[PDB]
């Protein structure tokens, strides 16, 4: 998963 | 420095994560708390203080770190409060590790403790988990 | 011995308390868990293992220490399981301290962590909390 | 409070 600066996140691994 | 900790409150998956960083070692403790309240922060601090010589905590000025219940726990445990980019360095490092293991845990809370483990156990001579006990042991 | 722990499950006020005792030091960690399940025991163990070199745990044979979720956490953390009156000595000592402070805490869970604190910080040279870090620090 | 061998307890401090 990917956790962003704002509280949001993605199940996808962008990095 | 053997007893100085940085505490922060961050958000993942729409939940609240309490992070304590022992500044001198980089050792971390973290927990997913039900709510961003003084009550839950006081509980976490009480647990922290029974494990380690916690003398001073640095926090921001959020209502969860300045509330009445937090003030009493620090009085009782004997912890002075104060109100760096050490916090941000650790929150970013922790989020990165959580992201990498999250698929192996049914729940965020488990992934958090997996990431704390991975962080405290990784070497570069002396992990952060070894460094904290060596710092303290030396202070006796 | 630097990494041997005894874990037990006891009941107070109709709730469940998980107790970990570092046998060599008498250091204690404890928590009130929602239910006597493997899931909650696995969480507790994962947290324990990220703080301390936990190598072997001795438990009884209750379904909460033998379940599938506990077995996986121990595999992942690298903890061998095994299935003394050290447990009873500590449960009695802990209950006595909890009884003496319970009136100062709104909730059992807080009283438990107050008792853990009092226990780990009390001297007789070297509290149990100082002894555990000195044992480990020496093992590096 | 007092915590007994069985799971029961009392609010009174008997010891």
């Amino acid at each position: 998963w990917s956790y962003f600066y704002d509280g949001s996140y993605s199940y996808y691994d962008y990095e | 420095s053997p007893g100085i900790w940085q505490l922060d409150c961050t958000h993942l998956e729409g939940k609240v994560i309490l992070v304590a960083v022992h500044v001198a070692s980089g050792y971390i403790e973290a927990e997913v708390i039900p709510a961003e309240t003084g009550q839950e922060t006081a509980y976490f601090l009480l647990k922290l203080a029974g494990r380690w010589p916690v003398k001073t905590i640095h926090t921001d000025n959020g209502s969860n770190f300045t509330g009445a219940t937090v003030r009493a726990a620090c009085d009782w445990a004997g912890i002075k409060q104060e109100f760096q980019g050490v916090v941000e360095s650790m929150n970013k490092e922790l989020k990165k590790i959580i992201g990498q293991v999250r698929d192996q845990a049914e729940h965020l809370k488990t992934a958090v403790q997996m990431a704390v483990f991975i962080h405290n156990k990784k070497r570069k001579g002396y992990s952060a988990g070894e460094r904290i006990v060596d710092i303290i042991a030396t202070d006796i």
